[PDB]
């Protein structure tokens, strides 16, 4: 038992349980491609520092974490940071044309930023003038339309953002 | 020949809180969303798609500690599940 390999700290499928498990519902699980030619990629969004929002400190640690746990999973990372909206809009096109998913079964995208209940803030987000990128237009730019490379294929998208101002709890009584 | 193909499929996103409500970022340990996420991912990616892996980090955060939240998955049309059988 090593984290040596390139899977890292990732608990390791075996093979008795693979195929345990691709014999138990095999018409209802996405296929794999083969290890040895496959190309999947990964990108990661992380707005740290901003023009008028406090800084994120902490936020190098999550980029590490995604960054070593996606490439465990078998993904070539792509790390971007401080990016306005219109920034991550032209990131997720140009993602959405990379000629490796046409050789992958799989995508991950990671985004984490400050957000607000509309979506997720640019670097030069303020309330004065908002920089807004909406959960909608990252499906929109990853969809069969826009990125046919990944039809058939699921895509991840994992969001770290506050989403409002509110504590999100409300008192009972024991 | 031309085929129609769904606009939209075999999506999942998974946000670190519910709609209106913060998430919780440590200082100098990251995020607690991030790092509960990547836990269960090296714990489970091996036994558990990722709906199921992604129910676990929910549960894992059902009782609050003062700094509440609740991850939420959202717009979901994976049809199948997606295992991603670490290792092959
Ligand atoms: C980093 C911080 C000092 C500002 C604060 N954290 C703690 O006070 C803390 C203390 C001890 C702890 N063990 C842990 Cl876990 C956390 C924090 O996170 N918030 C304050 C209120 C809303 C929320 C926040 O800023 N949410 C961002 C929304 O956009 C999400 C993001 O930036 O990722």
């Amino acid at each position: 038992p090593t984290s040596s390999g390139s899977e890292g700290n990732v608990k390791l499928c075996s093979l008795e349980e693979a195929q345990r498990i691709w014999k138990q519902k095999s018409a209802e699980i996405y296929p794999i491609m083969d290890k040895s030619s496959r190309t999947r990629l990964a990108l990661i969004i992380c707005n740290e520092e901003f023009d008028s929002i406090p800084r994120r400190t902490g936020a190098e640690v999550d980029i590490t974490g995604m960054t070593m746990l996606l490439q465990n999973l078998g993904y070539s990372v792509d790390v971007k940071k401080n990016l306005t909206a219109s920034d991550m809009t032209t990131e997720l096109e140009a993602f959405a044309h990379r000629p490796e998913h046409k050789t992958s079964d799989s995508t991950f995208l990671v985004f984490m930023s400050h957000g607000i209940r509309e979506g997720i803030c640019g670097k030069k987000h303020s309330e004065q003038v908002p920089d807004i990128l909406q959960l909608n237009a990252i499906f929109n730019m990853l969809n069969t339309k826009n990125c046919p490379s990944l039809k058939d294929k699921p895509k991840v998208i994992i969001i770290q953002a506050c989403r409002g101002d509110s504590p999100g709890v409300v008192w009972f009584k024991d | 020949a031309i085929k129609k193909a769904h606009i939209e499929k075999d999506f999942i996103a998974f946000c670190s809180s519910t709609p209106d409500n913060v998430s919780w970022r440590h200082p100098t340990m990251g995020s607690v969303f991030i790092g509960r996420l990547i836990e269960h991912m090296q714990e489970y990616a091996c036994s558990c798609d990722v709906e199921e892996i992604f129910r676990k980090v929910r549960f894992s955060f059902e009782q609050p500690d003062g700094r509440a939240q609740m991850p939420t998955t959202e717009r979901v049309t994976l049809t199948r599940c997606f295992y991603l059988f670490p290792g092959h």
